[PDB]
């Protein structure tokens, strides 16, 4: 009922995932700094190629009271009526008055406090809601002090609606606790293998435009990045994911869908500066029944170096697989797939040719 | 030749750099030709502190008051042709030139300071010099010890395959380029 | 939808990119250093080369008054007039007051912030509207502190235009966000193959995202200009030798760089060409293995000891490869 998937994946001279200051993320894990992507950088692009792929997409936003009015302007509401109108949408449900708008911008319709998460189709029904109500939202939008008039059960309603990556990846609204859905994934903090100073790269942008006695660079700057085999891990609890979709069926497409992306998609922080699209150089797709189990602790110890690092993290990770199933005993289907063929890793259970091979292999196992 | 990472505490003028160099080495001698070079040298590497600096040099030096803890030392004796090698290095690009009221001073930019350093290795060893394009001092009041003036050195590096042995040898334990006495002339080599 | 390019070429010492101290740029990759020719350098190079190719020259410059000052002079604008009307060009148009401008320098015309970008032709337009409001600039010229008169809409709409290195590479303005254009290729920093520690044989990656390069540059054919001319301007140029090796794929799902390839570091001693050659071609097996795709895969190579099955089509030519895959894309 847990799908884990483990992955080792190295990346040149990327620097994908940045701090606040431009500094690539680091944990001083095992007591030597490591560089390491955060979970919700991998996460978002794992979600968009979800909904790239698998076509319905839903829509993080501040501000959705702006996107209705654009529905409703095309209804053939006038913009202050459509304004009006998305203002009623939010103004009539939660507990309080209404859900709280931030400070008011000027042309512009006021961003709600917290970040909305719904699809898109969704969002458009909203906009029918608070399509037939025309008249008395017109009413309303004569008073100073305009009351939630819609009604708040189809409302709430709608916004309970579940896309792949609501139903995957779990939401939050603190104003409509009816609406939270618990996460059927943990996706854990990409960190490197081995312990990795930051490098820094000085750059300068040169002008095009010449001034006498000076070559003229334009401007200077430090950009640091950094590179390494990254160690990645995730699980899938199918009784949740089982339990948001309701059907078996749409879960497994969800699930064989979400290893894909989890294998194929990269974070894309400043690739344009260094393409740093690479395949993972191992996978280990694991179906246990009792509990998931990351092998992070198999690197806890930092690897010394000076050697490329894939074969040795490989069979490190093979080592501490064999080691966890003496130490606990369970039926959990394995299995990997591996770019390299000098070593047979027996550990990891039967080994598949590819990646969509092992995937459909694992899901085909699991459901 | 011989090599030694030394590290002078308390610096504060590049003169008494010189003079802290020449101090811990008694029997000094100097070998000199009517416009050739004469015939230590040295590097600075870390000067907001103290100051880290590495040194060439033919006298064995001994640690002195203030000095390391420690007498790193190790005499080393020099590389075939066709072969790259890590280089290194800082010294000065100058154009003399008759100066109103004479004077050290394409050609400034980074291509006649390439010129200048392709030529100053000439048939040794070939290499690329790190283009740089813009240190001050002055005396410590002891009489006949200089007096003030400015400066501008330049870093330059990588692997430089030698046409010549005995010849960039005899460049390497000379020198390359004027004020060898405050900082310049010392090209370092490494394997590749 | 994707083409990326892979390229093994050994290069000399004297067209290496340096760091701020003189040092040439190393990765530590692999646990071992590893010399690197920065993708901005190299970038530069093939937009150069591009330029001057395609014949369309776009600029990127801190100092587009002055530029726009010696338009108007030469338009028969006193030298006083010329430069309060380019400050009128910068005044006008932003959310703000008007575009940051550097501290003023003298006898000379201040620099803006931020680094402009954008084709020759459009300057020379943005002082065709500075020209039209002469006399506006005259009035607002002897005031202390004159505003934007010139009309922002004109303004931005030559602001936007695209050369092909903006399509190709895109742009970034911050005070002009609708501006900016995302950009269509992905440049690798090109390290090589073995630890140095400058000479080498590096390893080179670049992608071309077709879907964007043809939504930048609208239609079909001049996409198709931009991504020839663009793979020919990658294997030609050099930042101031040509590849051992190079392997076009056209890829429709996602690009994927053969960097981890070469992650461990090759021992040495012998020439690294061929066992470079054979380790890319051992990845790229492996590879299309292991991530099935019906990508259109094709390579062109010097050496003629190993015949590389799993880089696709051999051509005998780089010219003739490109004009296969950019044909087969």
């Amino acid at each position: 009922t847990f799908v884990d998937i483990h992955a080792i994946q190295t990346l040149p001279y990327s620097n994908i995932n940045r701090d606040d200051l431009g500094s690539p993320k680091t944990v001083v894990y095992g007591g030597k700094e490591r560089t390491r992507v955060s979970s919700q950088s991998w996460k978002r692009a794992v979600r968009h190629e979800v909904e790239a792929r698998l076509g319905d997409k839903a829509v993080r936003t501040r501000r959705i009271i702006s996107e209705i009015a654009k529905r409703l302007r095309e209804r053939g509401w006038d913009a202050d009526l459509a304004d009006a109108g998305a203002r009623q949408v939010v103004l009539s449900v939660g507990k309080k008055s209404g859900i709280k708008l931030e400070k008011e911008k000027d042309s512009e319709a006021p961003a709600t406090s917290v970040l909305f998460y719904l699809p898109v189709p969704a969002i458009d029904e909203l906009a029918a809601i608070a399509d037939e109500h025309r008249d008395a939202v017109a009413k309303e939008a004569a008073k100073k002090t305009p009351k939630g008039i819609l009604p708040a059960d189809r409302i709430t309603e709608v916004l309970k609606s579940r896309n792949v990556s609501v139903n995957l990846f779990g939401r939050m609204l603190a104003e409509l606790p009816s609406t939270e859905v618990d996460g059927a994934v943990q996706f854990a903090h990409a960190f490197t293998v081995h312990g990795t100073t930051v490098e820094v790269d000085f750059f300068t942008a040169v002008d095009d435009i010449p001034k006498e006695n000076d070559h003229g660079s334009g401007h200077m700057n430090a950009g640091q990045f950094s590179a390494g085999t990254f160690y990645r891990y995730a699980n899938v609890n199918l009784d949740r994911l089982v339990e948001n979709t309701g059907d078996a069926q749409t879960a497994r497409t969800a699930v064989a869908e979400f290893l894909r992306a989890f294998l194929s998609t990269v974070p894309s922080g400043k690739q344009n500066a260094t393409a740093a699209m690479t395949l993972p150089d191992l996978v280990h797709i694991a179906v246990r029944f009792d509990r998931p189990i990351s092998f992070a602790p198999a690197f806890e110890t930092a690897l010394y170096g000076s050697d490329g690092y894939t074969l040795r993290a490989c069979q490190e990770l093979n080592n501490y697989a064999e080691r966890l199933r003496e130490v606990w005993p369970d039926d959990a289907i394995r299995g990997y797939a591996t770019v390299e063929n000098k070593t047979d890793l027996a550990a990891l259970g039967e080994r598949y040719d590819s990646y969509p091979a092992l995937i459909d292999a694992m899901v085909a196992a699991a459901f | 030749t011989w090599l030694t990472k030394i590290v002078p505490d308390l610096f504060r003028t590049a003169g008494n750099l010189h003079r802290k160099l020449i101090r811990l080495s008694s029997d000094l001698g100097e070998e000199r030709i009517a416009n050739p070079r004469q015939q230590l040298l040295f590097r600075i590497e870390e000067t907001r502190n103290e100051l880290y600096l590495l040194v060439q040099s033919h006298s064995p030096l001994r640690v002195d008051r203030l000095g390391p803890g420690y007498h790193q030392m190790r005499n080393l004796d020099p590389l075939d042709k066709g072969s790259r090698v890590r280089y290194r290095i800082v010294a000065s690009p100058t154009k003399r030139l008759g100066r109103s009221e004479t004077q050290r001073l394409t050609w400034l930019r980074g291509a006649a300071a390439e010129e200048w350093w392709h030529s100053r290795a000439a048939a040794n060893g070939l290499e690329l010099l790190s283009t740089y394009a813009q240190d001050d001092v002055r005396d410590p009041g002891t009489a006949d010890r200089s007096r003030k003036i400015r400066h501008p050195a330049v870093r330059f590096d990588g692997e430089a395959v030698i046409s010549d042995v005995d010849a960039v040898r005899h460049a390497v334990l000379n020198g390359i380029g004027r004020g060898k006495s405050y900082g310049c002339g010392l090209l370092s080599l490494a394997l590749i």
